């Protein structure tokens, strides 16, 4: 039923990037893992939703 | 020996001259017909003609007038660098 | 004749709308029945004008 | 005589001129005149502009896409823009309905198709379904 | 012992010829990417306008094609490949049409690339392909089409 | 001649190299090149890295898990990363479609498979389904 | 045509260029010997081209091409007829 009604979508989990500055507790402006956002992401997974 | 040349436009407006009188317009009435004339480019009536102001409406009845000769006035500054050896 | 007068009118004008927000934007369906292959189609949006 | 109008008859010619890229001018009934064009570059598509006046240092034509229909082209009058004359200064234009008295002093309605003039500006009209000329005074405009 | 060559339907590329056929009144057939495959005709008689129909078949005595007015667009003709009805037909829906480039297996166990230049079918319906650089004809099962 | 490419044919060898732990380099079509690896330690699982450049004091490769499919390995080109040369400076790479005139001055399409060069940099090409060499000028790129 | 024009000279200065590299002088040491070079013609180290300055210190370095530099800025107006 879920596969029948859903739409194909890519799913990637989230995790805090190591680039977070230990003292201010806030991230670097530009690094490959996260492009300014304070959160990184894992490799995509395919799913229907 | 000219080394670098740059050209810059300060102003770009339209000035109207009367073919017969040879004067420039300075003022117009409610109907946009001429109220006054002046023989001075610096004091003449002007329509802005930078890129954003093209295709205006305020002076349609003026432009169509055959006695008037529109003129495109442009003011420029150019910078020329030189080298003259030792 | 009406140089110095107050004129009052009743008028009819054509109806006009603009889009302020989009509500229930995208609705989807993988239509497959009686098709050579699966197809994606966008169902009606709802607009708040 | 005056040659202010040079209407195109065949749409094939219109398309040929469009392939050449020359701008067109298409008339409308109780509506603004329009210009039409073929886009340059890789993708060829029809463009339109509501700007009629000539390109100038103070006036630049604005072009946009449109899904023009051949039905308008095949029906409405079409001209080369640069060759078009804005007006022909006569009392009754062509295709204008007038009432005239025939040769036997009987009155009939007609529409006008002629452009003739002397060198002073005196104009004459020849009516559809008629041969001889009719003056500005003889003809009478037929009210809608 | 085979049927004579069968021709592919040539898409008309230039607008001028398409209008010329349309002015003469010869029927066109347009494929729309989104909606459908349609016929286009300029109206008979003096009341001239463009007409569209979806009765995609030869005008049989028992199959009367029906027309309705539509404001066909120039851009529609340009972007969408168009055919003449007299050619586009079920008579040939060949998998690899003429001028198609394919990869074919050679006698030396090497896969070379060649273009189809002539097409004919045997009485059993199998399509024989003539390829550039080759003399004999080739079979559909032997071939491979490389896309992109 | 030049040996810039040493493609692996058998996946069994690829798995054997993976068991040895050497990094791989897998090509993609209209997409970024990727590196693949087997994880060390107790648990053995495939890892990937989007970092192509060599490990350095200013550049460290980033590895993450992935459920890689054998279908990509068996189909796509694979190389040992350290042995790979970034490019071979020729006009038409291998497996590039070109149009050439055959010996009887008849024109045919072909794809390229050869790497030969003198010591000056002059290159020659041998076409699939062909034997003799063809110059950079003789061949013509076939547009998509 | 030209309706009004005037030319004014903003600056007259001497600039230093290396004879070997051809790069102009960007920064110098305590005794005006070069420490940095730059390709820029205008950002180059410059000094007024006046006789008094010469007597007040070209003097210091050998890989040295002391070049003169002048700037012209021109104000002009046109009435382009139709
Ligand atoms: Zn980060």
């Amino acid at each position: 039923f879920i596969n029948d009604r859903g739409i194909k979508v890519l799913w990637e989990e989230a995790y805090f990037c190591p680039c977070l500055n230990p003292d201010t507790g806030h991230p670097r402006v530009d690094c490959p893992r996260c492009h300014g956002k304070g959160i990184a992401y894992l490799p995509p997974k395919e799913t229907i939703m | 020996s000219i080394e670098k040349k740059e050209e810059v436009i300060a102003h770009n407006e339209v000035v109207f001259r009367s073919l017969t009188q040879g004067l420039y317009v300075k003022e117009v009435d409610i109907y946009s017909d001429v109220v006054s004339y002046t023989k001075d480019v610096d004091e003449a009536l002007a329509m802005p003609n930078t890129i954003n102001f093209k295709n205006s409406r305020k002076y349609k009845k003026l432009i169509m007038n055959l006695d008037l000769e529109p003129l495109n006035k442009i003011q420029k500054v150019i910078y020329e660098t030189h080298l003259e050896g030792l | 004749k009406y140089e110095n007068h107050t004129v009052t009118l009743k008028i009819l004008m054509t109806l006009r709308y603009v889009v302020s927000d989009i509500l229930k934007e995208s609705r989807y369906q993988y239509t497959k029945f009686n098709q050579p292959k699966s197809k994606f189609e966008n169902l009606p949006q709802k607009l708040l004008l | 005589p005056i040659q202010d109008a040079k209407p195109i008859d065949d749409i094939v010619d219109i398309m040929t001129y469009l392939k050449n890229g020359k701008v067109l001018r298409v008339k409308q009934d109780n509506q603004g005149d329009i210009l039409v064009r073929m886009s340059p570059g890789k993708h060829k598509f029809t463009e339109v502009s509501r700007d009629l006046d000539k390109e100038s240092f103070y006036y630049k034509r604005h072009w946009v896409l449109y899904n023009v229909s051949v039905n308008s082209l095949i029906t409405f009058d079409v001209y080369l823009d640069e060759e078009y004359s804005e007006t022909t200064k006569v009392k009754y234009p062509k295709d204008t309905i007038v009432e005239y008295t025939r040769e036997d002093q009987e009155k009939d309605v007609a529409m006008i198709k002629e452009i003739l003039t002397d060198n002073n500006g005196n104009y004459f009209y020849a009516l559809i379904g008629e041969t001889m000329l009719f003056d500005e005074n003889k003809l009478n405009k037929v009210k809608d």
